[PDB]
RNA sequence: UAUCUACUUUAUUCCUCCCUGUACGAAAGGACAAGAGAAAUAAGG
RNA sequence: CAGCUG
RNA sequence: CCUCCGCAUAAGCCUGCGUCAGAUCACUGACAAUUAACAGCCCAAUAUCUACAAUCAACCAACAAGUCAUUAUUACCCUCACUGUCAACCCAACAGGCAUGCUCAUAAGGAAAGGUUAAAAAAAGUAAAAGGAA
């Protein structure tokens, strides 16, 4: 199950704020955790 | 008459006096080695 | 079926078991008494015996120097076999050792056994005596062993 | 297999607690002649094993610092010294371990 | 990975030989039984 | 085929 | 007695066997630490230059055709900041995996046995008469 193989750039690259506001469905997801209430709303 | 074995460390134990006897065991490699190249091989090679 | 089989399999080999009652039997040269288990102690009271009928062979014999040498893992107790163990021991001809039980073990409850060598510098132990010769019942048997004495 | 019904505590309790499972009483025990602490026949007293055992502990530290290092077995014998004690005529050519205490009563 | 039931020390045969190449048959043929053998299996050591 | 091997 | 392991860097992890104290096959609280030279973090424009692999490179040998470069003028004077540095560690599993440099049996790292007995069955290893795939 060694499916995760991390590194960090990948995980900023992939999921990080920046890429999240990249596009109008990252910035409807970003939406969505801020609604639920996270404390995390990206990586 | 009588031939006692010397009374020195083992090579082998897990112990400190034993380890001292392997560091000996090392330099007498150093001593016998011929060429100075063969002697700076061996007082240089083990990087730590 | 082990009839007639008569050495302890130990350690994890015939190898390793010899090399434990080698290190036990090292431990009591140098020490004179030691603790450990039962089975391990009396395994190596039968080597601990004969080690003595080995230095009792002389120093300058080749073969005791051979099975010294093996059996003594540090050196230095080489010369106390030949000098200390072998001339105390040289009017007897066996019974070097003696056995006994200390309480089990507190760690996982084994059975202990103590050897010493006899006649040794250290405190005694405890050893089981025997019940003493003034009791009722011993008394009863002296004045028995005086009458079929009184029969000549 | 897998147990086909569950037992019950009828059962359980017949198989626990039959006498093949309960601790016997056993009746090695006496009184050691000595400490009055109790102790079991064809066993020495833990008690009086305890006092030989710190005393060779005392002596053997000692021993540790008469001899100085690893691989110093004297080729002598031994001989144990309380304070107040001279050698013997016995005790010539024998290594010394003078203690600090007295000479205890079952020592001798 | 065994819970339950049940359970866990109830002498044959072949070949040879003899009796006998007799009995029986009338010639061909040809016994049994019992005995000795040698084997083999099974059972118990 | 010959060889070896519980 | 093992050592097919080690020691470093990388990636990862983020205080995870430092000291003091305490509760708990036999973690909690307090305090303290990793000091830059190694490594990250670079670059003034505008033009204009960059045909001839590497391979002990010498020839020789080739094809699949290759990893490395400036000049012209203009501007330019202050200087050593910031960050990483610990550990017995990661991804999994409730076996395995892991880049690179050195050491190629070790100067480094470790322990297969809680105690006993020595039944069956099972696993693995060794030995086996005669025979040799029956
Ligand atoms: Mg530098
Ligand atoms: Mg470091
Ligand atoms: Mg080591
Ligand atoms: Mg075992
Ligand atoms: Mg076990
Ligand atoms: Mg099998
Ligand atoms: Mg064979
Ligand atoms: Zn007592």
């Amino acid at each position: 199950g060694n499916e995760y193989q991390p590194s960090n750039i990948k995980r900023k690259n992939k999921h990080g704020w920046v890429r999240r506001l990249s596009t109008p469905a990252g910035v409807q997801v970003i939406l969505r955790r801020m609604l639920k209430g996270r404390k995390s709303l990206s990586h | 008459v009588a031939r006692y074995p010397p009374i020195v460390a083992s090579m082998t134990a897990d112990s400190k006096a034993a380890r001292l006897r392997r560091i000996e065991r090392w330099q007498a490699t150093v001593h016998a080695a011929e060429s100075v190249d063969e002697k700076l091989r061996i007082l240089t090679k083990m990087q730590f | 079926i082990s009839h007639g089989r008569v050495f302890r399999r130990m350690g994890l080999g015939p190898e390793s078991r010899i090399h434990l009652l080698r290190n036990l039997l090292t431990g009591l040269v140098r020490h004179e008494r030691i603790e450990a288990p039962w089975a391990r102690v009396d395994e190596m009271r039968g080597y601990a015996e004969k080690l003595i009928d080995y230095g009792k062979l002389g120093d300058t014999n080749e073969r005791a120097m051979r099975m010294a040498d093996f059996w003594l893992t540090e050196k230095d107790l080489i010369p106390k076999l030949f000098q200390v163990l072998a001339p105390r021991y040289k009017d007897q001809t066996g019974g070097y050792t003696r056995m006994l039980q200390i309480p089990n073990r507190s760690l996982d409850r084994a059975k202990m056994a103590v050897i010493e060598y006899k006649g040794n510098c250290l405190p005694p132990l405890p050893l089981p005596r025997r019940d003493s010769h003034l009791t009722l019942l011993n008394q009863l048997l002296q004045g028995l062993r005086q009458d079929l004495r009184q029969s000549q | 297999a897998a147990p086909k019904n569950r037992r019950t505590i009828e059962v359980n309790r017949c198989r626990r607690r039959n006498p093949q499972k309960l601790i016997k009483v056993k009746n090695n025990i006496d009184v050691c002649p000595e400490c009055g602490h109790l102790k079991q026949k064809h066993v020495l007293c833990a008690y009086c094993y305890e006092k030989v055992c710190k005393e060779t502990a005392e002596i053997r530290r000692q021993i540790g610092k008469q001899e100085g290092g690893p691989f110093k077995a004297p080729t002598i014998e031994t001989v144990v010294l309380y304070t107040g004690e001279t050698p013997s005529e016995q005790d010539q050519g024998k290594r010394i371990i003078e203690r600090d205490r007295k000479r205890p009563s079952w020592f001798t």
